[PDB]
RNA sequence: GUAUGUCUAAAUGCUCUUAUUUACUAACAAAAU
């Protein structure tokens, strides 16, 4: 399990995380992938967390896309990615509450 | 008390009479000796104070029966002393003049204190009160941080 | 009139004063009392208690002995010592302020060292360099559980909470910034107010979201970074001048 | 003609603990009656089905603010259903002390009934008569009633 | 605390099978582990030119690549891999495949061998 | 070697005997964050709460202040105020930086003004100069609410916006109000024209944002 | 000797597969009869 990722997703760590989730309510919304279809999330806190995560992602995307080699295609691709992120964020701002 | 290990003989004559009085104390002690999650410094201190008081009280009871009331045999008293029940030094202090009402020994360790003196408890309420009156303020101290002893003095 | 109003206080009994931390992290660090191996959680949670001062405020073990400093816990609204507390339980009156006005430079009305530099977030116990009586209120959205209220209503609510807590100089709610500036007469009073209203809900019993006030995040009450718009500045300057004049008079 | 005192304890009268049925090592059901004392961030539950056996189980209280569940009900396999204000339900394993699931029930009305020995689903009910299994809704909320129990 | 640590501490209740099951349940949800292009450190055997900016990355030069499994195996039961690299100057994704028929590699729309 | 503590007369107390303990490198000074000896005294034996020194002697010297009070050694005024007065007749800029503050502390220049305060010559002169220099109901028509409240009390919840200049006092009692009216700056119930105009303008301003 | 750095506003249970590993790390060391 060299290079840290393996360590992170080693069974023991996972178990610990699960335990934390069970007792006290420590989740790491960084750690899990954000769900595709909203309205399968009855809790508000979770939703908020997800929204926050997406915002963070968007910010990250923004930070990188103004790099100096602007003509490279990665940046262009991200522009679409950025849009997608924005859309997701908007969706997360649903009007149930 | 310590634990019996056939070192000293089980007990002298009149222990059966007093035992039920000083066995109430044990229960109290047990209640005291544990995690009262005090969550607060003052509260924590209070339990210690209570414990100290309890310790004092048993000794006083013993002392009272042996010296003042004199209803218990010398041998029995000696045995008690040998055991952890009574405090020997405390008893001695009590027996001496000016120390009869005495919360605990470490309230008269002059070495201990930051200012080279005894605990305030040892000041008779009278004097402190008088001082307060002279000043303008009301009665200043309630109980010391060693042991809860509102007006320990012999007065 | 706190003296003749009551003696007793007993705000939150020592059975239930507080649980110790709130689980961020995986493991609990014994030395810092803070959860470790992770940081996910906005952390600020609403006070379970509050200072309803008219009910609570009272004589203390401190009052009799001649304590200067007021009870932080009382302010927060959770002083389990109550009448046997050594710190004072009332809203800082003028006389009291006057009495501890010598010390009020170095340390707060709670008897705890004011710092030389402000905290970067203006978040707690103000600096001794800059005297202040002026509190930033914030997180009013969060403190009201995202309620669609009128700004005016919010302002009124703020006034109600803060007037009770101390002699007000002046208050401003702002729609654009989404905040509530308050200014007091006495720094001590301001400090007390801050202590009280840290992590407090602005909601009332009559509101429909009273039972879920705990689930939100409380008021973010902090110190005021001075207002830049010019009239205010001018006023401040004038005040300073007046103060200087007073000082001069005292001297001569 | 004779009675004896077996037990005295404090409890939390606002924690609604439903009596759970259970099958004997013989072939009938005993009603177990249950009481909950929520103190110092722990839950304490004194149960009995008769005068011969009184058990008390201790569990931590899952909520970080240490707030009390309104309703508590047993599920299969050491599952404990804990209903919290705002219609939030925590399933806790009573043997491991682990939090298994956190469910937010989708109802503006206060949940007033929650039972777990119905055995893949539990049943809950609104103060307006919404009844759901957890999932599906067998009955919708009425405007003209209020319930406090079930 | 020391790289050759014999036994990692477990909680007093740790049903290992159960734990494993739990992990599995929370592996589909997991971000890492449920993804492709897992990282790797590799030296470049081909010694090739980055097709965009013509940067002549020579033999044995070390990179933090991404190894990903190609689903279409060679023959039957011997896997082949895509091994992503970036050129030092321009950030163009070079990669290559390991077709083991010739005991060597194949370039994959990154650069050219020379 | 160590220099002595600079504690003022009002700081220290009113008595002819005080006992204090010195705690060498006790705490870091608040200004400089640099170890120094804490002196802490109890004033009167029995009077509660200690008075610990919060600053290093050097820093005190530089600012010319009580090591407890944080006030001018001479005039007993907050550093700002004392310095401000001097300026009126230049002020200190404490540099609020981890490293730089320490450096500043170690410098021995008497920062700004302190010199004047120290010397009988200079302080006195400054003082002289200063001397010379010296020698329900809505409410309409800036001043603080604590003054307004006081005024109301004298006359016997009190809302007042300043951008509006519109103070809606609510005693919530018909007795208090009817006493208030008889016992007596426009004050109706729930150059006049000019005033009205100004008020209107204020209202407009309030309402545009 | 398992490198590193920036980046952070405050669906539920179910089971079935194994005589393995898309395993990762190379700082460590390098010869014949
Ligand atoms: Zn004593
Ligand atoms: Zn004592
Ligand atoms: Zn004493
Ligand atoms: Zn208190
Ligand atoms: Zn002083």
């Amino acid at each position: 399990m060299s290079r840290n990722v393996d360590k992170a997703n080693s069974v023991l760590v996972r178990f610990q995380e699960q335990q934390a989730e069970s007792a006290g309510g420590y989740k790491d919304y960084s750690r899990y992938q954000r769900p595709r279809n909203v309205s399968k999330v009855k809790s508000i806190k979770e939703a908020n967390e997800w929204k926050r995560q997406v915002s963070k992602e968007i910010k990250q995307k923004s930070t990188r896309i103004y790099d100096p080699s602007l003509n490279e295609m990665q940046i262009a691709e991200l522009n679409d990615e950025l849009n997608n992120l924005f859309k997701e964020w908007k969706r997360w701002q649903w009007h149930i509450d | 008390p310590r634990i019996k290990t056939r070192r000293s003989k089980p007990a002298p004559d009149g222990f059966e009479k007093i035992k039920p009085t000083l066995t109430d104390f044990e229960i109290q002690l047990r209640d005291a000796q544990k995690d009262k999650s005090s969550k607060l410094a003052a509260k924590s201190n209070e339990q210690l104070w209570e414990i100290m008081q309890l310790h004092h009280q048993r000794s006083r009871y013993i002392y009272t029966l042996y010296y003042k009331r004199k209803a218990i045999s010398k041998d029995l008293y000696d045995w008690l002393i040998k055991e952890k029940y009574a405090d020997k030094l405390l008893i001695a202090k009590w027996r001496k003049t000016g120390y009869e009402k005495l919360c605990c020994l470490r309230c008269i360790q002059k070495n201990e204190t930051n200012n080279g003196s005894t605990c305030i408890c040892r000041v008779p309420r009278a004097q402190l009160e008088e001082e307060a009156r002279k000043k303008g303020t009301q009665v200043s101290f309630h109980q010391c941080v060693h042991c809860g002893c509102r007006g320990c003095a012999s007065t | 009139s706190w003296r003749d109003k009551s003696a007793k206080v007993q705000v939150k009994e020592s059975e239930l004063p507080s649980s110790i931390p709130a689980q961020t992290g995986l493991t609990f660090n014994i030395w810092y009392n803070k959860w470790s191996q992770g940081f996910a959680g906005n952390t600020r949670f609403v006070s379970p208690f509050a200072l309803q001062p008219q009910l609570h405020s009272g004589k203390t073990r401190g009052d009799n002995d001649g304590q200067l400093f007021f009870c932080l816990f009382f302010a927060k609204g959770m002083c389990c010592l109550g009448p046997k507390c050594e710190y004072l339980h009332h809203i800082p009156d003028e006389e009291d302020i006057g009495k501890l006005a010598l010390r009020t430079e170095v340390l707060d009305c709670f008897g705890r060292e004011k710092f030389a530099d402000y905290r970067e977030d203006m978040g707690g116990i103000g600096s001794f360099r800059k005297k202040n009586k002026t509190l930033y209120v914030g997180g009013i959205d969060g403190a009201l559980n995202s309620k669609h209220l009128k700004p005016a209503q919010i302002e009124s609510r703020i006034r109600f909470v803060f007037s009770r807590l101390g002699d007000i100089d002046r208050i401003r709610y702002v729609e654009s910034k989404n905040c509530g500036f308050v200014k007091f007469k006495y720094q001590a009073n301001a400090e007390f107010a801050k202590e009280a209203m840290s992590n407090q809900t602005l909601l009332l019993p009559s509101d429909k979201e009273w039972d879920d006030r705990r689930e939100g995040t409380g008021l973010l009450v902090k110190w005021a970074n001075e207002d830049p718009d010019p009239a205010a500045q001018k006023r401040l300057q004038e005040e300073l001048k007046l103060e200087s004049l007073n000082m001069m008079v005292h001297l001569i | 003609k004779n009675l004896e005192l077996l037990q005295a304890q404090n409890y939390s009268r606002n924690i609604k603990t439903f009596p759970y049925k259970e099958l004997n090592k013989s072939m009938y059901y005993d009603k177990w009656v249950c009481m909950c004392r929520c103190e110092d961030g722990a839950l304490h539950f004194t149960q009995l089905k008769d005068s011969k056996t009184i058990t008390t189980i201790t569990t931590p209280n899952p909520r970080t603010g240490g707030e009390h569940p309104a309703i508590i009900s047993r599920g299969p396999c050491n599952r404990l259903l804990l209903l919290y204000p705002g219609n939030q339900i925590t399933i806790l394993d009573s043997k491991t002390n682990k939090v298994l699931r956190e469910i937010e029930v989708d109802s503006a009305n206060e949940i007033i009934y929650m039972y777990g020995h119905n055995t893949e689903y539990f049943i809950w009910a609104d103060n307006r008569g919404t009844i759901g299994f957890q999932q599906y809704i067998v009955h919708s909320a009425k405007s003209d009633v209020e319930y406090s129990s079930g | 605390s020391e790289r050759k640590a014999i036994n990692k501490y477990y909680p007093p209740d740790y049903n290992p099978l159960e734990a494993e099951k739990l992990s599995r349940k929370m592996a589909k949800k997991l971000k890492t582990m449920n993804k492709s292009h897992a990282s790797i450190r590799l030296m470049t055997p081909f010694s090739m030119r980055c097709l965009e900016c013509n940067e002549y990355i020579p033999k044995s030069r070390k990179f933090n690549g991404k190894k990903e499994l190609l689903k279409e195996k060679y023959l039957d039961s011997i896997k082949i891999y895509r091994l992503t690299i970036s050129c030092p100057r321009c950030a163009n994704s070079i990669a290559f495949r390991t077709d083991p028929g010739n005991s060597d590699y194949v370039m994959e729309v990154g650069g050219v061998r020379n | 070697n160590e220099p002595p503590p600079n504690i003022c007369e009002q700081c220290l107390g009113d008595e002819a005997n005080i006992r204090m303990t010195k705690i060498p490198q006790g705490s870091e000074c608040k200004i400089c964050t640099l170890p120094f000896t804490l002196y802490h005294f109890k004033t009167s034996k029995r009077s509660n709460n200690i008075i610990k020194t919060l600053i290093c002697v050097r820093c005190a010297t530089q600012r010319n202040i009580c090591q407890c009070c944080m006030l001018d050694s001479r005039w007993h005024i907050p550093i700002q105020l004392r310095d401000h007065l001097i300026s009126l007749v230049v002020m200190t800029e404490e540099a609020k930086n981890d490293m730089m503050k320490r450096f500043l502390s170690l410098k021995n220049v008497k920062l700004g003004g302190a010199q004047i305060t120290s010397d009988p010559s200079e302080a006195d002169n400054i003082v002289d100069k200063l001397k010379n220099i010296l020698l329900s109901f809505f409410l309409y028509n800036s001043i603080p609410e604590w003054k307004i409240t006081d005024t109301v009390s004298q006359l016997l919840s009190l809302i007042v916006n300043h951008k509006a200049k519109c103070g809606g006092l609510r005693f919530q009692s018909s007795e208090l109000g009817e006493r208030f009216v008889s016992k007596i700056f426009i004050i109706p119930w729930s150059t006049a024209e000019n005033i009205k105009l100004s008020l209107s303008l204020n209202k407009l301003i309030q309402l545009e944002l």
